[PDB]
RNA sequence: UAAAUUAUGGUCAAUUGUUAGUAUUCAUAUUAAUUUUUUUAAAUGUUUUAUCAUUUUAUAAAGGUUUAUUUUUGAAAGAUUUUUUGUAUAAAAUUUUAGGAAUAGUUAAUAAUAAUUUAUAAUUUUGAUUAGAUUGUUUUGUUAAUGC
């Protein structure tokens, strides 16, 4: 057995006493990296591959992991994880549909430390109310679409600013100056 | 709790009415402190609504200098706390053979300060309710300061690391013999602050605080 | 060395190393943190039977399973061998039932089971409460 | 005529200018990012209530008098002539709310003393600092609760708003002085960080000072890329005032709050209470939505005139039910997104769809 | 039916009380859209998606979902078939049953089953399009069928369906209204492909309430 | 900078050398870039990068056969507005201009 | 330390936000003049100990 | 510690005749079934859910 | 801690089988053996934990991990206006309560 | 071929079909997206419903917020209504005149036997609470059905003020249903949603013109803004709109 | 801002290299291996049935996947004298590559609609789409041990 001395093994098989039965796997093995490309030839055009991969999920290292315990799991008890989620709804312009980012905990063990992660989710809102930025509960059900398995669960703040700002017509609120980040140098003149 | 339930037997059989008394005996006196060679006024009790916070203090103590606050500023820095400054406040003027410190002043710093005396490694401290400082008295012994080392549990705040109460078990338990020897200090659960040996005599682990020896 | 790996000015205290060791995998584990996604190991059957070890059996002294265990009787060769160990060369670990504590005899029943608080969705409370309204009515057909 | 080419020489430092090197003046970008080449007519407005000198407007007066009668009653005995106590002390509460003239020198006081001083002494020879200032005291005067405290957050929104303007001015004036490039863009980033919470407290003011100031480009976010998980929002969260709002006040907090028995959303406990809570849609959700209500007179228009092309879509349809990929429902089959729930399957089989995800 | 029945006596008593004062309407829950299983499943009129353990007020329902059973007939590879072909249409209590066909009419998605102009009926005995749902008395319980202008001839062979298992179909049939699109000669896909029932599914005679064999 | 200030670590001393770098480690790689200055300026080195291209991806203009200075090998295949841009900014700079910012007018450049 | 503006070293029994003395942007030290009466011109004076 | 509705203690009840013994009863009356008042003259018959 | 203590494959090491039957119901299990695609990789997520770590049952002063001012408690506070502070008076991270709750 | 194989928009499962009878026996096809579309796809606004009896009597009295000269609420719904003429002749005798616009905060069935005594005490239960209220602004957007599409009208959001004038309404609601036992419509508890009918279909024309009044004339409306608007006046009225136009002014109370 | 103990309470943490001025997880060690040794495997024809038919017997070939794989009694267990019901597809957390940017049968609502319905649609730098390696979340090895 494990904890046995190799030259104090005898018998692969069985294990006497009791322990724990496992397989030995070899992780001693020098995993390789074959180059089949060159240092200017790669077809991919973002990240570009020149070293063996660490695969695996749960299995990555930094080794993050699924925590619960999360502003969620404070303000509200669950059936099944991720049901409730309290966001900054950002983006409903698609009609009676609302885009809710809420957060989820990714602990990191080796560290001892924590990062919460951002989700831009779907969430149904029959009705039209929220506007982007009412601090929003949203409850998971089921499916609405292809890809909204929330609803709109309440408000806990709404835009005030906002809803007078569609009411006087300007837009609730005003849109990002630049785009995403670019490669080329975009010269705007006048 | 046993030398207690043959000390309380005074009660009568009336449940008699509550004396009376002096306008005030019940308040909390304050600690004495002379006025004019001094660190910090010791502000008395009564102007319990002057006093501020650590982190927004009050108009006190204008003749003194006022320790500032330890706030990093990027991703890439570690996250000091008034734990981690008041041990090397402590490690450096024991290093410098100083014998007043003026030592940040949150809830568990003077935490650790009152188990630190209450283990001699301090010859005093003293809260003079100032918002945010209180000075420590070290103590020192044959040229060498008495607290040999002082580690912070973290160099960082964004770590805490909950002791198991196992975890604390096996410190007090070297290689057989039973050490009460390095203190450490951790905040339980009730908010309390208490060294590994009251921690692990009760069963409840806290948050790491200092180890100190 | 402006680009050399940085190295303490003196070891690290061994107990803070440990003290930083309550929160990592291999603590989570036993604390019962994963929800274990795949048949995890390999129960009964496959080449590792784990389930047949997981309770006591007596020690098998049937044939030669190697030490000539049926007419060798192995006193010292359980502890130096056959009793499992905290790792290679370790004592003998012993799981025995007076290395556990004697508060664990004194217990009354289901005390240690707390007041569990369990919240399930609307429709679900709905299902589960049409279900065992089915089933007082009728658990099995007609038996 | 075309994009701009510098020709870098790598030996050298750094490129050469273009050769159709269009710009001469750098021009002036934001807090965020974008130009300016002057400052709008508001801000050039308030150039000039700047510079023509702030008079103390006659609200301070009038309160003095509603307000201390008899001091008021004294002045107003004592009107014209030397005085000798001041009856206007309570009037200018602190040094800096005597704006009106230099010195923090209260009207009430030069009378008897020559007109040349009171020239001297008057809004004509305040220094540029003190202009500036004089606004800023005039401004925190009107927007502070009380008038000792500069803290709050329309206190230092507005005064970091003229702080900023009168910073702009001098950059569109002198434009190599970065110092104060990285003077303009923190007192931005501060002044956007105190709006962020007015716009939560009382958005009437900040209303008010969105257009007196004309800056709402210090608010109008950046960069997409965060303002689509939403962190440009989570500010006015982060300071404190995702609760700042009283609904129990504006938005009647019944119909806000889905139920946790039923699990109904908020727009339904409003549908059981008969609560009309929606934005004000655009055209676009107003016209989406006239459409999405005419279907079903569509629907008895189409089928009950023309039951032939009803017929004739039906069997458009009918085949179509038939024919095409799948026909029972299995977890294969309507797994609500294939493309991405099969991904073992989509650049050789399944040449249907050209990306493997196209949601969240 | 010993729910029927008794949920209409009490439903009539409800207003054989004068003395009763409205429904609280905020405290007399709709039914949730949002719910967990996966479908968008409709339960009955006086159900929830939730647990409402409350016995709410029977109340009158005013649209009843009005099922009339059609004949659609359908084509397993084997032959044209007769089978049930319920439209339920959910229509008020107070309409005339000449809109109710209108209104069939109109909810129908097959059009196999709107080519002509047809009638209702319960037990037999027609209803004239001139009276209205309770003047018979149609709930939604109704045992109602439906009769085209051309029921009396199904047992026929004139009209009856000229299927390519047992008939030719000519070039004329392969304009006209089934066959234009029922897929006589199988491409390469099949295009349209239809049920299929064997010539022996049923055993030697066809289906019939009671044992043959 | 685009450029490469230092081709090579060139403080690399014990931490704590008081100084950036030791003159040793300072010649040998002021001797790699004085190899890198002399392969740059000798094979008349031009790289350029224009508006609205991915400016990461650099332009090749020694690799253009209307600039080439070898025969047996192949520059670059570059678009003809672009070249025909290009290869007339590198004629441009072959002199500075009175009534302009002046600049570094070097032989190499031509 | 080594560095120059890093010979200030770590003063944690400062005031200042920092313990690196180095990083505190407030009180740059002259170094040839002060000293006379604190030890040297690191050390805070003897009116901010 | 349940409160039974004047279904189950109608419920309860018929157990404790089918039963025969009148101590059962007087149990489930003195504990739950005492409130229940007999709907007065002026008073709504079926009071309305409320909660 | 130590390797034996490591190896899952103890029980002891193990939080054991009953926890998810007093989780989810008992004899939940079965309802997910009797399944089809149970076995290639997957199962369906097993349970079994210690009680006191629910993120759904527990709270602050029952799971140390609740209590962790880093991600979790801050939020919290500047959530419920409660003055957050990194060494805090209360444990949890909070300095004290907030004008909502200190009134009502 | 653009959109998913098996929408979610028709995954339907009804279950007041029997079991099985989907499986092996019948075919229950019928169009469920009508049965299953909401109230803000409808307009159904959940009005307070009245019990049996009560829903046997009309409105006699009605409590009712008065509308000043010089609205905007008028103009907007002036506009509103040169739009249904132009759209159809058909529907202007469906319409309601904008001289009977007022804003309907409750109706009530009160007998004439006990008539003007019971209107007395009313009128002490309205006053002892619109007495110390500030006069009141509301918000006209979006309308809404009544009678199931019979009734037409624009309801005031709860966006400004519904917080206190509904406290104020079912205030004297409870008083008008349990203090003094006067039949407002539903229970003495609910709350009355206050509502401003712009448009009906009266008995007398349900069978001409249909129990429905069609969305298409109206739905354009359905989510517009109709306008934020003060008023000063809660009125008790009796039912009778001849008078001068707007109903016999029964009693009044200014704010 | 109090000491306390009715005396080891609750069950083992413990690091074993001959270096070569000094800075630095970095050749030689030991542990687990692999290199290495035939004491675990193995066969063909599945089997009934009334019969040219039909009842019974459902995840190992690869197939290249990192926003991914999920589902029931109606089969069977399964018991009676008959018509007998409401429990399922959904998710949620974690996702690689030095030099990092655009991707696409598209997103939502209507829909048991629209191969030409409506629209300011959706994915992305919180690192998207392409391409690359890769089987995905109680099994080991080392270490006193967070790890690796």
């Amino acid at each position: 057995p494990w904890w046995n001395f190799q030259t104090e093994h005898r018998q692969r098989c069985v294990m006497m006493y009791g322990g724990s039965r496992a397989k030995n796997t070899h992780n001693a093995n020098h995993r390789v990296f074959i180059k089949k490309y060159k240092r200017n030839a790669f077809p991919n055009r973002t990240r570009h591959h020149w070293a063996v991969s660490m695969t695996g999920v749960l299995g990555q290292r930094p080794r993050r992991m699924p925590w619960p315990y999360d502003l969620t799991s404070l303000i509200f008890n669950q059936p099944r994880q991720g049901s409730d989620k309290i966001g900054y709804v950002v983006g409903t312009s698609m009609l009676k549909t609302a885009v809710v980012a809420a957060n989820h905990m990714v602990y990191y063990p080796k560290f001892n430390q924590r990062v919460s992660r951002t989700s831009r989710f779907f969430a149904h809102d029959e009705d039209l109310a929220c506007v982007e930025g009412d601090l929003v509960h949203i409850k998971q059900c089921r499916k609405i679409s292809k890809y909204k398995h929330y609803y709109v669960f309440s408000i806990l703040e709404p835009n005030i600013e906002g809803r007078e700002r569609l009411k006087l017509g300007l837009k609730a609120v005003p849109p990002p100056l630049f785009g995403y980040p670019v490669s080329r140098r975009i010269v705007k003149l006048n | 709790t046993r030398l207690e339930r043959n000390k309380a037997n005074g009660g009568e059989a009336l449940p008699q009415r509550r004396l009376v008394d002096l306008p005030g005996v019940e308040r909390r006196r304050d600690l004495p402190a002379d006025p004019i060679t001094r660190l910090f006024f010791q502000h008395k009790g009564d102007h319990a609504l002057y006093y501020g916070t650590y982190d927004n203090p009050s108009l006190q103590d204008e003749d003194r200098i006022q320790i500032e606050k330890r706030e990093p500023r990027y991703w890439t820095y570690n996250v000091f706390t008034p734990v981690y400054d008041f041990c090397h406040r402590i490690r450096e003027a024991t290093e410098q053979r100083k014998r007043f410190v003026i030592v940040p002043s949150t809830v568990e710093t003077r935490g650790c300060a009152r188990v630190m005396l209450g283990h001699g490694l301090v010859a005093g401290f003293r809260d003079f309710h100032n918002d945010r400082a209180f000075a420590v008295e070290l103590k020192y012994f044959q040229g060498d300061s008495t607290i040999n080392v002082i580690e912070p549990c973290a160099y960082d705040g964004k770590t805490e690391f909950e002791w198991s109460p196992k975890m604390m078990r096996r410190l007090m338990n070297t290689h057989g013999i039973h050490n009460r020897l390095v203190v450490y200090i951790c905040r339980t659960a009730d908010n309390r602050v208490i060294d590994h040996i009251q921690a692990v005599k009760e069963n409840v682990g806290g948050r790491g605080l200092i180890m100190v020896h | 060395h402006r680009s050399g790996k940085a190295r303490a000015f003196v070891f690290r205290d061994p107990t803070l190393k440990m003290m930083r060791a309550g929160s990592g995998y291999q603590q989570l584990r036993r604390m019962g943190m994963p929800i274990q996604v795949s048949k995890g190991w390999r129960k009964v059957d496959h080449f590792h039977a784990n389930n047949q070890y997981q309770h006591a059996w007596p020690l098998l002294s049937h044939d030669d399973l190697g030490n000539s265990d049926q007419s060798n009787n192995t006193r010292n060769i359980m502890y130096s061998m056959y009793l499992p160990k905290r790792n290679k060369g370790t004592a003998p670990w012993f799981r025995g039932a007076d290395t556990y504590s004697v508060k664990y005899c004194e217990q009354g029943r289901y005390e240690y089971q707390r007041y569990l608080m369990i919240n399930r969705f609307p429709s679900e409370y709905r299902k589960h409460f049409m279900n065992f309204l089915s089933n007082i009515r009728s658990s099995s057909g007609p038996a | 005529e075309h994009p701009s080419i510098w020709l870098w020489y790598p030996w050298r430092m750094n490129p050469e200018p273009p050769t159709p090197g269009m710009p001469q003046r750098r021009a002036l970008k934001n807090l965020h990012g974008a130009v300016f080449t002057d400052l709008t007519p508001v801000q050039k407005k308030r150039q000039e209530q700047m510079l023509y000198g702030i008079n103390i407007p006659e609200t301070r007066q009038m309160k003095f008098e509603q307000e201390h009668p008899l001091l008021a009653s004294a002045l107003r005995q004592l009107d014209g002539q030397p005085k000798g106590f001041p009856f206007w002390y309570k009037k200018y509460p602190t040094r800096r709310h005597a704006y009106g003239n230099r010195f923090s020198i209260p009207d009430e006081m030069l009378e008897g003393y020559g007109e040349e001083m009171k020239k001297a002494l008057s809004k004509e020879m305040m220094s540029i600092q003190e202009k500036q200032f004089a606004q800023e005291a005039m401004y925190m005067e009107r927007y502070a609760e009380h008038d000792f405290d500069t803290t709050s957050p329309a206190v230092l929104a507005v005064k970091r708003a003229l702080k900023c303007r009168v910073l702009r001015n001098h950059l569109l004036t002198n434009p190599h002085n970065n110092i104060i490039k990285a003077v303009l863009a923190n007192t931005e980033k501060k002044l956007s960080h105190a709006l962020r919470k007015l716009r939560k407290v009382d958005f009437k003011k900040y209303w008010e000072i969105i257009r007196d100031h004309d800056v709402q480009d210090v608010l109008q976010p950046s960069n997409l890329v965060t303002y689509r998980q939403g962190a440009y929002w989570k500010y006015d969260w982060n300071a404190g005032l995702a609760i700042s709002t009283n609904l129990a006040d504006v938005l009647d907090p019944r119909g806000l709050n889905g139920c946790v028995e039923t699990g109904r959303s908020r727009s339904e406990v409003a549908r059981d209470l008969g609560l009309s809570y929606t934005r004000p849609l655009q055209e676009n959700e107003k016209k989406q939505l006239s459409h999405q209500a005419l279907y079903y007179e569509r629907l008895a228009k189409f089928k009950m005139e023309q039951p032939e092309a009803a017929r004739a879509l039906e069997r458009e349809r009918f085949v179509r039910k038939f024919s095409g990929m799948f026909a029972k429902m299995d977890i294969k089959s309507g797994a609500p997104d294939f493309p991405s729930t099969y991904r073992k399957l989509l650049g050789t089989k399944v040449v249907r769809w050209a990306s493997k995800r196209h949601g969240p | 039916g010993q729910y029927e029945r008794e949920a209409f006596e009490a439903r009539r008593r409800l207003e054989e009380s004068k003395n009763y004062p409205g429904p609280i309407r905020s405290a007399t829950p709709g039914d949730t859209r949002f719910y967990a299983g996966s479908l968008e499943s409709i339960l009955q009129d006086n159900d929830r998606h939730y647990w409402r353990a409350v016995i709410d007020d029977p109340q009158v329902q005013y649209v009843i979902p009005l099922r009339i059973r059609f004949k659609l007939f359908t084509w397993v590879t084997t032959g044209w078939e007769q089978r049930l072909h319920i439209v339920q249409t959910m229509a008020p209590r107070d309409i005339t049953i000449a809109r109710l066909i209108e209104l069939v009419t109109i909810e129908n998605q097959s059009p196999y089953l709107c080519s002509s102009t047809f009638t209702l009926a319960v037990d037999g005995k027609e209803l004239d399009p001139d009276k209205s749902l309770s003047d018979y008395g149609i709930t939604e319980h109704s045992r109602i069928d439906a009769i085209e202008k051309l029921d009396h001839l199904l047992h026929k062979d004139s009209e009856r369906p000229l299927d390519w298992t047992v008939d030719e179909m000519t070039t004329e049939c392969l304009k006209r209204s089934p066959y234009k699109e029922m897929g006589m000669q199988p491409q390469p896909n099949l295009a349209p492909r239809y049920e299929a029932r064997p010539k022996g599914y049923f055993g030697r005679n066809n289906y019939s309430g009671m044992k043959q064999e | 900078r685009w450029a490469a200030k230092f081709y090579g670590r060139v403080t690399f001393g014990p931490r704590n050398y008081p100084y950036p770098s030791s003159r040793w480690l300072a010649r040998r790689f002021k001797m790699k870039k004085h190899r890198i200055i002399k392969r740059f300026r000798f094979r008349r080195y031009k790289l350029a990068a224009v508006a609205n291209l991915p400016f990461a991806k650099m332009i090749r203009v020694g690799l253009l056969p209307e600039l080439k200075s070898s025969k047996t090998k192949k520059g670059d295949d570059v678009e003809a507005d672009l070249s025909g841009r290009l290869v007339s900014a590198v004629r441009s700079s072959g002199g500075k201009k009175k009534g302009n910012r002046g600049r570094p007018k070097s032989k190499y450049q031509i | 330390a080594n560095h120059p503006n890093r010979q200030s070293g770590i003063q944690f029994l400062t005031h200042y936000n920092t313990h690196q003395r180095f990083r505190v942007n407030k009180d740059y030290i002259d170094y040839m003049h002060w000293g006379k009466e604190q030890g040297q011109a690191r050390l805070p004076h003897r009116h901010q100990r | 510690q349940t409160w039974p509705c004047t279904s189950t203690i109608c419920a309860y009840l018929d157990v404790c005749v089918e039963a025969g013994e009148k101590t059962w009863a007087m149990e489930a009356w003195n504990r739950y079934c005492t409130e229940l008042k007999f709907l007065q003259p002026g008073e709504v018959d079926p009071k309305p859910v409320s909660r | 801690s130590f390797k034996y203590a490591t190896k899952l494959q103890h029980d002891e090491m193990r939080q054991p089988f009953y926890i998810h039957e007093k989780r989810h119901g008992i004899f939940s299990n079965e309802k997910n053996i009797r399944k089809s695609r149970r076995g290639l990789p997957f199962i369906t997520p097993l349970y079994t934990r210690h009680m006191n770590l629910w993120e759904t049952d527990t709270d602050a002063s029952k799971n140390r991990f609740f209590r962790g001012y880093v991600f979790g408690q801050r939020e919290l506070h500047q959530l419920l206006g409660r003055p957050h502070g990194f060494e805090a008076n209360n444990t949890d991270g909070s300095n004290d309560i907030s004008a909502y709750e200190m009134t009502t | 071929e653009r959109g998913l194989y098996f929408p979610i928009n028709h995954r339907i499962v009804d279950r007041r079909i029997a079991s099985g009878v989907t499986v092996e026996e019948a075919d229950v096809q019928s169009r469920y997206r009508r049965e299953l579309r909401t109230s803000f796809a409808t307009g159904e606004t959940r009005q307070t419903i009245p019990p049996a009896w009560s829903a046997c009597e009309r409105p006699t009295h009605f409590l009712s917020l008065r509308l000043p000269v010089r609205n905007v609420l008028r103009t907007r719904v002036n506009e509103m209504h040169n739009q249904i003429l132009f759209s159809h002749q058909q529907h202007a005798p469906l319409l309601v005149p904008l001289e009977k616009l007022h804003i309907t905060l409750g109706v009530m069935a009160i007998s004439e036997r006990e008539e003007t005594e019971r209107l007395a005490s009313i009128y002490d239960c309205v006053s002892e609470v619109f007495s110390v209220i500030h006069p009141l602004q509301l918000r006209f957007r979006g309308l809404g059905t009544f009678g199931f599409g019979r009734v037409l009208f624009i309801r005031v959001v709860p966006e400004a003020d519904f917080g206190i004038l509904e406290t104020a309404v079912s205030k004297i609601r409870r008083r008008v249903g349990g203090e003094l036992k006067v039949d407002m419509k539903g229970n003495p508890h609910d709350s009355y949603v206050p509502h401003v009918t712009i448009a009906k279909i009266r008995s007398k024309q349900q069978t001409q013109f249909g129990s429905k009044i069609p969305i298409s004339m109206w739905v354009e409306y359905q989510h517009h803004d109709f306008g934020d608007v003060t008023f000063s006046q809660v009125d008790i009225c009796s039912m009778r709109g001849s008078k001068d136009g707007y109903y016999h002014t029964e009693g009044s109370v200014h704010l």
